[PDB]
């Protein structure tokens, strides 16, 4: 049928958080705390919009 | 003199009782002491499962704050 449109590698790399997993969960309440407050905002664009590739910035 | 095996001056008594104790104490002292420490049990594992409903629900947030 039609083409997909996917994105660009260039955009498609920023550095992770490159922790390891145990330590992200021993730090987690604080971490929901203080930050995770405008990624709300990110979940409602993922499942307002569930295309991973339209919000990802 | 005579050197058979009489008994010598007599001998003493020897039981034949059914002896029976009957160690032990009435039944309804047992149903009291097993319903008591079934009773005990059920409230001390009452609390710890009410414990581990708490840390529960931290392991929950653990998972919601760690997810986006």
């Amino acid at each position: 049928p039609g083409i997909v449109e996917l994105p660009s590698l260039e955009d498609l790399k920023v550095q992770e958080v490159k922790v390891s997993s145990s330590v992200l969960k021993a730090a987690a309440h604080h971490y929901g705390a203080q930050c995770d407050k405008p990624n709300k905002e990110f979940m409602l664009c993922r499942w307002e919009e569930k295309d991973p590739r339209r919000c990802l910035e | 003199v005579k050197q058979d095996m009489p008994p010598v001056g007599g001998y003493g008594p020897i039981d034949y009782k059914r002896n029976l104790p009957r160690r032990g104490l009435s039944g309804y002292s047992m149903f009291a002491v097993g319903i008591g420490a079934l009773l005990f049990g059920y409230w001390s594992m009452m609390r710890w499962n009410r414990e581990r409903r708490r840390l529960q629900i931290e392991d929950f947030e653990a998972r919601i704050a760690l997810m986006p």
